[PDB]
DNA sequence: TTGAATAG
DNA sequence: CTATTCAAGCCAAGCGCACCTAATTTCC
RNA sequence: GGAAAUUAGGUGCGCUUGGCGUUUUAGUACUCUGGAAACAGAAUCUACUAAAACAAGGCAAAAUGCCGUGUU
């Protein structure tokens, strides 16, 4: 299984942000409403799947996570929410959500 | 025994469900089945009366100028006026004489069509359509160096034609027109001034609105008093009194008292304004300015803005502050402090200006007060505009408690409170059931009031057949009517004409099933300005039309969480927008990775369009934004503890009269309803099927639902009177248990209950004028006519030439022409109309043949249609005729059954045999002892029964409910099945056949018998009568 | 939806 | 009788009051 | 939930009008016959204009006259 970070949106309370949990046969998205800055500015990976979030929605898994519908460029958990801010800060810049 | 009774109450049906209170078993349900009470059925009675009325009143303006002709001997009965041409005449009379016979026809063609006198103000920009507005002001342009005669008579010699929608002018032109031909006349003929005023009266002169029909009639009045006091409203707080008019004087000092007390200050002394101060701001703000602003009030006590709150507010945010009406305008006219600071005077001024219409009446009930008002004074004032409505409460209580208002800083609600003064609660002491009666007070739509009387007579049978219930639960229909549906298949848009062209062309071509849908995506199309609002692309309206099935309706908040099916859940989106979304919210779906645009985006787009003129609702928005996760068992029965009250307006009316009724009469009912999606909310999480076009029984099974919701909100505040996901489990088991919902659908003892309809009085027959042809065999054939010739999806012209081309009227008389039609039949017989394509390849009409080609257009075609058998002959109204003129289509009011030698025959009341006496109605004898004679029923035969629509009658032994009498001559009636309707009935059995049941009353009808039912559906065979009755009250 | 005529 | 066929008055313009909805302020 | 106010919108009851629409009669145009032509005859199809009737019908009696398709 490989966890992606396909969305995020920075608010005043934390950030927003959405996981993608694939496997070969489906994707089960997590909604993380509120994740603080302290675990999002230094790359706490580790911490993220403790915080609140809402239902996985499950649907069948997509053939490439390249980039979401809005055009953010998909990052997988591992490299870290900076790696996903610093290659989509200008779109997100764009779309209100930086 | 104890029960729970539920209600569904619809548009159509009161279904009700009576289980029992321990067992939870199904004691008795049904089915109480009536005509939808729709307004469009007294809309057309008073539309026809109107226009009896335009009728009689043209006549009787002929007459009455023939009789002024008459009278100073322009006219004879002798005078011969046949071949006169009243335009020629008219043109010619403006500058030279006319003979007394031109004159009298001038005359009398003027009065007959004398034009708008209410338009004439008003001017519009031509933009090329069927308006009388834009028509009267491309008329007006027209007339500019032009009497009306002059345009018409250009038009019948350049066009042809004069009639049609072309033809609308002003009162005021014709007026123009009539005193120019008077002028010129008066040198030759032998008239006075009397006879011009009186002509130009009788040309000009209508009635007004606030005058009414004459004398005698029952939707008259005798004067403007009684016609306004009739129509306005009582007070609030003293039910006896009148209201008082809106702009009284002392009305809005006590609208601007109540703004004042209702200010905080923010300062050192008092937060609330003292007396003397609001004198202060009262008299020098409120009788000073116009439109008072909050930096003069805060100017005249010597605050700053932002040290006031508390202050009515308009839509863009500006303080609202009570205009002094009254005051300011008879202030504008006249200072003088004797008529401007008496308060009694400016209140009989605002009442007098708001009752009375006109500048007359106002002058003259103005100086019928002997105030101090000079002449020049009332003149003026008899000009004010705006004086129009009601305050919602009466003098009495605007000075019962003004001086309470100046001296302290209690608002009116505080002081009524104070005074124990309590708005009107309606008595309900000596009623031995529920009274229909009042339902007639607050009620306003017609449809729920029928569905009210309804319910109510059928709760009263329940409590009298079973005994009082412990809880009756009740829930209304929702979603729209069948009424606001035709509105929008009438309205449309705004924006009508180049776009309500095409949908009227897509909309009448579809089917009248699957095309609400349609309308309803058109209706959130303009609500979303043509955007889809999970992408916020553009919605080409076109592709809307040509490919509807390409964009969804999307519920917000998906059905399984929020049992909401209005306009406030739903929105128009693009087809792989709702298939991506799924089960989420829209902040569930933007937030993922499925999505084109993102939530902030989205919120932003909403929050503007939630802002301004026509905003989107605010459940909308609430529902749009929604940000909890709707799969957490907490939100879910937030949703349905917050979305299960039915906050209408009609069902809280009906529920205090509930309520109200057990409270008075000592009955201990708990009386409560639900909301409308939330019964098919519990079917889908029930498992009952999709398809229930299995007859009238699923109103009663709702109702069954409707009773056992009781159970489940009771057993869930027991468990809220109290290891986290067992709790979870219990709230959703007993939500769940399918105990009872095998229960219902095992039941099998459903009652149906069919209003039975004998009002006498109804339509008679149908309005259209056929004429009558007689072939070589003697009988007699209606003339049908064709029309709508080049409407480019009829085909009737083309079947009929193909099939029996002999029927045409055209075919033996001018076979030229015929040639002409047929050869273009030839050309375009692919085509679906072949005039239309002819129209559209030619840019011509068929014209009728002659040689040099100035043939006429056809425009409408006659046929020999069928063989006249029933029918009203009118001829007599017709002299010379040298055919039968006939009304068709003799609406039936009942048949009596009769049993005669063994043969069962019947005769047919018409509604026209049905007449009118004093008090009541009378059944023609000489009309039914012809029928009887026509039947061949002897003085020997049996009476059996009367039939009226929707008596039940069985036949062979098969029950049916009645129709009507569908052929007297052939002895068939229609009748349709009870449980069910007929073609219901044969889709369910994929069955062809056309969904109709005849019956023929003859020799092989073996056993008629009559039976009935009572409100609920109890079944009982009716004894009839030795006779049958006469007399309707 | 319904009066009611017609072909078969 | 069974199945079919035919057709059924309309739209534009103004006014009085009553009632309802939506938004806003105060209190009960 | 209830009271009052301001604005926008909606519904209903009732009132007042307009121009159509259906039908007959008459005139005119169109078609056919006679005729050099005015015109005459036939046909009653198609159109225009006028006058009249338009839920059957019931009142009333010089009159901005009244009632007749709704609800219970």
């Amino acid at each position: 299984s490989v966890k992606y970070i396909s969305n995020m949106s920075k608010q005043e309370k934390g950030y927003r942000v959405y996981v993608n949990v694939v496997n070969e046969d489906t994707d089960k998205g997590f909604l993380f409403p509120s994740v603080p800055k302290e675990v999002i500015e230094n790359d706490k990976i580790d911490e993220l799947f403790n915080f609140e979030h809402h239902k996985p929605y499950v649907q069948k898994a997509k053939s490439r996570y390249d980039k979401n519908g809005i055009g953010y460029k998909i990052v997988q958990l591992d490299e870290g929410f900076q790696k996903f801010i610093e290659l989509n800060k200008e779109k997100m810049k764009e779309n209100l959500d930086y | 025994r104890n029960y729970i009774l539920g209600l569904d109450i619809g548009i159509t049906s009161v279904g009700y469900g009576i289980i029992d209170y321990e067992t939870r078993d199904v004691i008795d349900a049904g089915v109480r089945l009536f005509k939808e009470a729709n307004v469009e059925n007294n809309e057309g009675r008073r539309s026809k009366r109107g226009a009896r009325r335009l009728k009689r009143r043209r006549r009787h303006r002929i007459q009455r100028v023939k009789k002024l002709l008459f009278d100073y001997n322009l006219l004879t009965d002798h005078s011969e006026l046949s071949g006169i041409n009243p335009y020629e005449a008219r043109v010619k009379g403006l500058s030279q004489k006319l003979s007394e016979e031109e004159f009298s026809a001038a005359l009398l063609h003027l009065a007959k069509r004398r034009g708008v006198h209410n338009v004439n103000e008003v001017e519009e920009d031509t933009g090329n359509e069927l308006s009388t507005k834009e028509q009267i002001s491309r008329n007006s342009k027209a007339l500019e160096e032009k009497y009306v005669a002059e345009l018409q008579l250009e038009r019948l010699k350049k066009d042809g034609e004069v009639r049609g929608s072309i033809n609308r002018f002003k009162t005021s032109d014709y007026v123009k027109e009539a005193k120019q031909l008077l002028k010129v006349q008066k040198a030759y003929h032998q008239l006075d001034q009397s006879f011009i005023d009186t002509y130009i009266d009788l040309l000009e002169t209508r009635r007004t609105y606030y005058e009414g029909p004459g004398e005698g009639s029952p939707f008259g009045w005798k004067d403007i008093k009684e016609w306004y006091e009739m129509l306005m409203g009582h007070c609030t707080y003293f039910p006896e009194e009148l209201r008082s008019v809106k702009y009284a004087y002392n009305a809005d000092l006590y609208n601007a008292l109540n703004d004042l007390n209702n200010l905080v200050i923010t300062r050192d002394e008092n937060e609330k304004l003292e007396y003397y101060e609001k004198f202060q701001i009262i008299e020098n703000v409120f009788k000073q300015k116009k439109k008072p602003t909050l930096k003069q009030i805060a100017k005249e006590i010597l605050v700053n803005e932002e040290d006031i709150k508390g202050y009515r507010v308009t839509s863009t945010g500006k303080p609202e502050f009570t205009n002094l009406k009254v005051y300011h305008d008879i202030k504008d006219i006249t200072a003088r402090k004797e008529i401007i600071e008496n308060a009694e005077l400016l209140d009989q001024i605002a009442k007098i200006l708001t009752i009375y219409q006109s500048s007359e009446d106002i002058q003259e009930e103005l100086t019928n007060l002997n105030s101090e008002l000079t002449q020049e004074e009332i003149e003026q004032i008899s000009n004010l505009k705006g004086y129009t409505g009601t305050h919602n409460l009466s003098l009495k209580a605007i000075n019962l408690i003004l001086d309470e208002l100046w001296h302290t800083n209690d608002n009116q609600i505080a002081i009524f409170n104070r005074l124990k003064l309590v708005p009107k609660k309606v008595d309900l002491s000596q009623q031995k059931e529920i009274p229909t009666t009042l339902v007639d007070d607050f009620i306003l739509s017609p449809v729920v009031k029928r569905s009210f009387i309804q319910s109510i007579k059928v709760i009263n049978a329940i409590i009298k057949k079973y005994g009082l219930p412990n809880d009756i639960i009740i829930e209304l229909a929702r979603e729209k009517n069948s009424k606001d549906a035709q509105k929008m298949i009438n309205e449309m848009q705004k924006r009508n004409r180049q776009t309500n062209e095409r949908i009227e062309e897509i909309i009448r071509t579809t089917g009248k099933e699957n095309a609400k849908y349609l309308i309803e995506k058109i209706k959130l199309h303009d609500m979303q300005e043509g955007k889809c609002l999970y992408s916020l692309e553009a919605i080409p309206l076109e592709d809307l039309l040509n490919n509807p099935f390409n964009y969804e309706v999307d519920h917000i908040i998906p059905r399984s969480v929020s049992f909401d099916n209005s306009f406030n859940n739903k929105v128009l989106v693009k087809q792989e927008e709702a298939s991506k979304k799924g089960n989420r919210t829209p902040f569930q779906y933007l937030s993922s990775s499925d999505s084109k645009i993102s939530y902030e985006t989205f919120k932003k787009h909403i929050l503007n369009l939630a802002k301004g003129k026509g905003r989107i609702s605010k459940t909308k928005k609430e529902y749009l934004l929604e940000e909890r996760d709707i799969n957490r068992f907490s939100v879910q029965k937030d949703f349905i503890n917050r979305n299960l009250v039915d906050t209408r307006y009609a069902t809280r009316g009906l529920m205090n009269l509930l309520r109200s009724y057990f409270r008075v009469n000592n009955l201990d009912v708990k009386v409560k309803s639900i909301n409308g999606g939330f019964t098919s909310f519990l079917r889908r999480k029930w498992k009952f099927k999709k398809e229930r076009n299995k007859g009238y029984k699923h109103h009663a099974e709702d109702a069954l639902i409707i009773a056992n919701a009781d159970f489940i909100f009771k057993e869930w505040k027991k468990l809220d009177k109290a290891p986290e996901i067992e709790t979870e489990q219990e709230y959703k088991e007993i939500f769940i248990t399918p105990h009872q919902i095998k229960h219902i659908k095992d039941f099998k003892d459903y009652k149906y209950s069919h209003r039975v309809d004998k009002k006498p009085n109804r339509e008679l027959i149908n309005d259209t004028l056929y004429s009558t042809r007689k072939d070589d065999k003697g009988n007699t054939l209606i003339v049908n006519n064709l029309n709508g010739l080049y409407d480019k999806d009829n085909d009737k012209l083309k079947k009929l030439i193909n099939k029996s081309p002999e029927k045409l009227l055209m075919y033996h008389h001018d076979p030229q022409t015929y040639q002409k039609l047929k050869l273009i039949m030839e050309q375009y017989g692919d085509e679906k109309n072949p005039l239309y394509k002819y129209y559209e390849e030619t840019g011509n009409y068929l014209t009728k043949y002659s040689k040099k080609d100035n043939g006429p257009v056809i425009k409408k075609i006659k046929y020999y249609g069928n063989k006249l058998n029933a029918h009203l002959d009118i001829t007599d109204d017709y002299p010379n005729s040298r055919n039968k003129v006939v009304k068709l289509s003799l609406k039936p009011y009942r048949f009596d059954v009769y049993l005669d030698n063994g043969v069962y025959k019947f005769v047919t009341v018409k509604n026209l045999d049905v007449i009118k006496k004093e008090n009541y109605y009378e059944v023609n004898s000489k009309a039914y002892e012809e029928a009887k004679k026509l039947k061949k029923i002897s003085n020997q035969a049996e009476f059996i029964a009367s039939f009226y629509n929707n008596d039940l009658i069985k036949i062979n032994g098969e029950l049916y409910r009645v129709i009507g009498v569908n052929n007297d001559l052939l002895n068939r009636i229609e009748v349709n099945m009870i449980d069910i309707t007929y073609r219901e009935y044969l889709e369910n059995m994929n069955d062809k056949r056309p969904p109709r049941i005849i019956k023929t009353i003859a020799s092989k009808t073996q056993s008629i018998k009559k039976y009935s039912t009572d409100i609920l559906g109890n079944l009982y065979e009716v004894k009839s009568k030795k006779h049958p009755q006469i007399i309707k009250k």
